[PDB]
């Protein structure tokens, strides 16, 4: 019943931005992460960015590291990602992917790694 | 880190088993004895679904024929029984640290 | 008042999985900062409330239901997990609000002939409601009725043991977890 449904993407224009939102439910969407991964056709999936379950701290891919902005939205179980200043080679469907370890705030010896148990459906965005 | 799979295309007639391998730039096996590559499949026209995680133990809801072997750098997915349901490109995320250099991608 | 954790962490005898002793602690002043020192590599996975933030915060009651399980199952006792311990032995409610301390304990948990004082229920007809404890030793007809109060083709005896020895891998190395599950107590 874990559900990640997303909308907002579409045809856009190079140079401007867009707002991607991946609404979640079925699970307690305040406990554990959501990642973003994109695959442009003719290329394997490229990881985009994550967020730790309350917006504790963020990382972004080395290919972006700042022109991309992700922001959680608790209290209504929705996620928001805001792109800025798209390039030519960014037309790619964006998957919001839930990762199946229910996030902890400490420091474990056994990590179990990032793994995106349940996914979304993608939003084709084209520059 | 960069992941390179093999073979990016293993058209496997049904039944006999097919193996898919990935390479790592660094030894993913961390001092706790866990490997971290993740195999993600996706049938054509569908979202990717988790197939293995942490290299060895698969996600609940995945048949037994998707066994995956582990190493220090050379990991492998074994598809014992290939049929129609198994078609789709695979991937090997390295799950050790940001960024997750999501692997190249094979075919079926 | 100096809340007693000297028992649940430093007690000599070590509880097994199914008989996890939920030692309720209360009406006293605790200090969670004391704990971050032992396990050179602890686990402190605080589901629910930030480890450092916890010290100047508190709730009604605390339950440090310590026991011992295999190292590779340290990852297993986390809320929302679906493993062997999770389904049949010990589970955490999805809205868990505690800290899961877990450390390697090679010594005093490893005889050269093996310490087999630990068992784990590998079989059960149905999964556990959050925080259920079951000492029931009765014989598991994983397979047919007949009468089952002893059998041996396969009925099965739902409470195996483990094997703990220094030469084992770290995953096989036994670990003692201390799961804390949470206004008379805070420091
Ligand atoms: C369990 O016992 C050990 C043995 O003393 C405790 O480790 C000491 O903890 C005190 C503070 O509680 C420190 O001042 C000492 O430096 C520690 N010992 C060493 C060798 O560094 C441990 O704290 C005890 N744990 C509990 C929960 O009581």
């Amino acid at each position: 019943q874990v559900q990640l449904v997303e909308s907002g993407g579409g045809v856009v224009q190079p140079g401007r931005s867009l707002r991607l939102s991946c609404a979640a439910s079925g699970f307690i969407f305040s406990r554990y992460d959501i990642h973003w991964v994109r695959q442009t056709p003719g290329k394997g999936l490229e990881w985009v960015a994550l967020i730790r379950y309350d917006g504790s701290d963020k990382y972004y891919a080395d290919s972006v590291k700042g022109r991309f902005t992700i922001s959680r939205d608790n209290s209504k179980n929705t996620l928001y990602l805001q792109m800025n200043s798209l390039r030519v080679e960014d037309t790619a469907v964006y998957y919001c992917a839930k990762e199946g370890i229910q996030g902890y705030s400490g420091y474990d010896y056994f990590w179990t790694g990032f793994y995106f148990d349940y996914w979304g459906q993608g939003t084709l965005v084209t520059v | 880190v960069v992941m390179t799979q093999s073979p990016l295309s293993l058209p496997v007639t049904p039944g006999e088993p097919a193996s898919i391998s990935c390479r790592s730039s660094q030894s993913l096996l961390q001092s706790n004895g866990y490997n971290y590559l993740d195999w993600y499949l996706q049938k054509p026209g569908q979202s990717p679904q988790l197939l293995i995680y942490l290299g060895s133990n698969r996600a609940s809801g995945v048949p037994d024929r998707f066994s995956g072997s582990g190493s220090g750098t050379d990991f492998t997915l074994k598809i014992s029984r290939v049929e129609a349901e198994d078609v789709g490109i695979y991937y090997c995320m390295q799950a050790l640290q940001t960024p997750l250099t999501f692997g190249g991608g094979t075919k079926v | 008042n100096l809340c007693p954790f000297d028992e649940v962490f430093n007690a000599t005898r070590f509880a097994s999985v199914y008989a996890w002793n939920r030692k309720r602690i209360s009406n006293c002043v605790a200090d969670y900062s004391v704990l971050y020192n032992l396990a050179p590599f602890f686990t402190f996975k605080c589901y629910g409330v930030s480890p450092t933030k916890l010290n100047d915060l508190c709730f009604t009651n605390v339950y440090a239901d310590s026991f011992v399980i295999r190292g590779d199952e340290v990852r297993q006792i986390a809320p929302g997990q679906t493993g062997n311990i999770a389904d049949y032995n010990y589970k955490l409610p999805d809205d868990f609000t505690g800290c899961v301390i877990a450390w390697n304990s090679n010594k005093l948990d490893s005889k050269v002939s093996g310490n087999y004082n630990y068992l784990y229920r590998l079989f059960r007809k149905s999964n556990l409601k959050p925080f259920e404890r079951d000492i029931s030793t009765e014989i598991y007809q994983a397979g047919n009725k007949p009468c089952n109060g002893v059998a041996g083709f396969n009925c099965y005896f739902p409470l195996r043991s483990y094997s703990f020895r220094p030469t084992y891998g770290v995953g096989h190395q036994p670990y003692r977890v201390v799961v804390l599950s949470f206004a008379t107590v805070c420091g």
